[PDB]
């Protein structure tokens, strides 16, 4: 009726929006019921990456975590993966935007990171450019930990260590769980006969770094056992010397 | 007493730009560079000009 | 005209030189090139590696 | 009558803690108190603002609500669990609470008792 | 390779706006008696969620309301 | 869940997983 034709002239303006106040149609969006069919209306995929982080910008700010998943899932996600496949880099606006959407961690987490991780077709420069805007945000200890203990519980892919060494560098008191998935993960690269590369070297490393007080013994011989049988001939010895000049408690 | 101090500091620094970079200057951008440099001009080779 | 001296000489930055640890002298500097070059050798399929080889 | 009223307290925390059930502060202590979602107000005693005190004993006698009274806002926070830890579990970041409120509980045999015990005996 | 002198130049931007810092913002919303009854001095929201919980920004002719906008005369 | 535990050193914070 007379609401869709509206709708189809704001989708209009947010195809060709740069700056400026929107219409007070698109800001309440979040607080209407039917807000999947009014928003196929907008057409986010002809969107506008300062629209996208003004639309992320609305519902990041209206709480309800469940539809901010699912708008992370369905609209941000996708848009963030074709912007890198196809620019090679990632766009001022839609940066701000998943630092917008890191406003709300709980569903940022599980919509934005784990179904990237899932999807299996994550690439490296995607890996860095999340790995990067997850280094800006401080991020709350549980939510890390829960994401660190999905990470590695997780199959593994190459993108995954560069997330995994990012969320280890927030120096943050790991739950003990979550210390036990990280060295049931690398002593399940024991038997592996894929070469692996620097940068799952580099995670193990930060690992050793900054959790080396916390470990047991018997998995401090564990990982002494990996990396005789997985080395580098540059990383190996310092893990090793790092390892060897651990106190535990 | 601390100012002679702060005066050898500034001294070292200088002799330490002015080895890794000759007699390179910074151009003020407050006052014009044709009046602070009123009486510099350009030689077309240091030995024959 | 031109007849510098000493001009690069005294343009080069001074770089200190670093503390390392000394060198073995006599028989054992002798054995410690014997056991580099004749003990612990690397098979290589065309052997075109020097011992300052670098990249 | 077994474990003491200043150990159930805290037993009840942890299981609001795990259960996502305070309101910790000064508003949202008075807001969802005021939804009638809430179950408990604790105050601490050093205080620097007497009728905030004084609200909160209004709100608290307005509905039935049972007050309980501690000394300190900095032994509160580090009741509450505001404080960030090492990697050894050090706190560095001390930060007090007033006013805190315990909305859910979690289902125990012993803290629950005592309160109630506590709570019978003082109305 | 050939170095650069890294041209330092002092701007201050030490001088930024922010908001002003209101200290205890929940001693205004309610007036007790002596004898320990409420007073409610602000306007209660009758929205779909905010309810019983939300007051009103009270303007100098109406009131408004902070988390769905609701304008009133 | 693993076998390799925590052995002993205190419980700070229970974790909500679920
Ligand atoms: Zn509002």
């Amino acid at each position: 009726p007379r609401v869709l034709e509206v709708y189809r002239g704001v989708r209009e303006v947010l195809s060709k929006y740069r700056s400026g106040k929107l219409p007070k149609a698109f800001k309440i969006i979040p607080a209407l019921s039917n807000w999947e069919q009014i928003l196929y209306v907008t057409e986010p995929e002809a969107w506008t990456a300062a629209a996208m982080y003004q639309a992320t910008r609305i519902f990041a700010s209206n709480l309800k975590e469940r539809m901010a998943q699912r708008f992370y899932n369905l609209v941000l996600l996708p848009r963030v993966r074709d912007d890198v496949a196809e620019y090679k880099r990632l766009n001022f606006h839609l940066y701000m935007a998943l630092k917008k959407a890191l406003f709300k961690p709980g569903a940022w987490f599980k919509g934005i990171l784990i179904p990237l991780c899932e999807s299996g077709t994550c690439t490296l420069r995607e890996a860095i450019i999340v790995g990067s805007i997850i280094t800006k945000c401080s991020i709350p200890v549980l939510h890390s930990s829960a994401a660190m203990l999905k990470i590695a519980e997780m199959e593994y892919s190459g993108a995954n260590s560069i997330f995994l060494r990012l969320l280890l560098d927030k120096k943050y008191a790991l739950p003990y769980r979550v210390l036990d998935a990280l060295v049931f993960h690398f002593l399940g690269f024991r038997t592996e006969k894929r070469e692996l590369p620097v940068l799952w070297h580099q995670c193990l490393l930060t690992l050793v770094q900054r959790y080396k007080a916390d470990l047991a013994t018997d998995q401090k011989e564990a990982l002494l056992e990996l990396l005789r049988l997985q080395p580098h001939p540059q990383l190996s010895p310092e893990i090793r010397r790092e390892l060897q000049s651990a106190v535990p408690r | 007493d601390e100012e002679a101090e702060a005066k050898m500091l500034e001294k070292y620094k200088q002799e330490r730009l002015e080895e890794m970079f000759p007699d390179e200057v910074d151009t003020p951008r407050d006052v014009a560079a044709r009046i602070r440099f009123q009486k510099y001009r350009g030689l077309k080779s240091f030995r024959t000009s | 005209s031109l007849a510098r001296a000493g001009k690069v000489r005294g343009q080069t930055p001074k770089v200190a030189k670093q503390e390392k640890k000394k060198k073995k002298t006599g028989r054992a500097k002798r054995r410690m090139q014997y056991n580099r070059r004749f003990v612990n050798v690397v098979p290589t399929f065309g052997k075109k590696k020097g011992p300052n080889a670098n990249s | 009558g077994v474990m003491d009223v200043n150990t159930a307290l805290q037993e009840v925390l942890k299981t609001a803690l795990i259960h996502d059930g305070l309101a910790r502060g000064i508003r949202e202590a008075a807001k969802a108190l005021d939804k009638r979602q809430a179950h408990l107000c604790v105050l601490a005693s050093n205080c620097d603002e007497p009728m905030y005190v004084k609200l909160v004993e209004a709100l608290c006698a307005e509905h039935q609500i049972n007050l309980i009274k501690v000394d300190d806002n900095k032994k509160l926070g580090e009741w509450v669990g505001l404080c960030k830890i090492d990697r050894e579990g050090k706190p560095r970041k001390v930060v007090g609470c007033s006013c805190v409120v315990v909305k859910d509980y979690g289902k125990e045999s012993q803290a629950k008792d005592v309160i109630e015990e506590y709570f019978k005996c003082k109305k | 390779a050939k170095k650069r002198k890294k041209k330092s130049y002092t701007t201050p931007k030490k001088n930024k706006h922010k908001r002003k810092k209101v200290k205890l913002a929940v001693l205004k919303y309610y007036k007790v008696d002596e004898n320990g009854k409420i007073s409610r001095l602000r306007r209660e929201c009758p929205s779909d969620e905010c309810g019983a919980g939300v007051f009103m920004a009270s303007h100098f002719d109406r009131h408004y309301c902070g988390k769905c906008c609701l304008t009133y005369c | 869940s693993s076998v390799m535990r925590r052995n002993e050193q205190l419980t700070l914070h229970d974790e909500r997983f679920e």
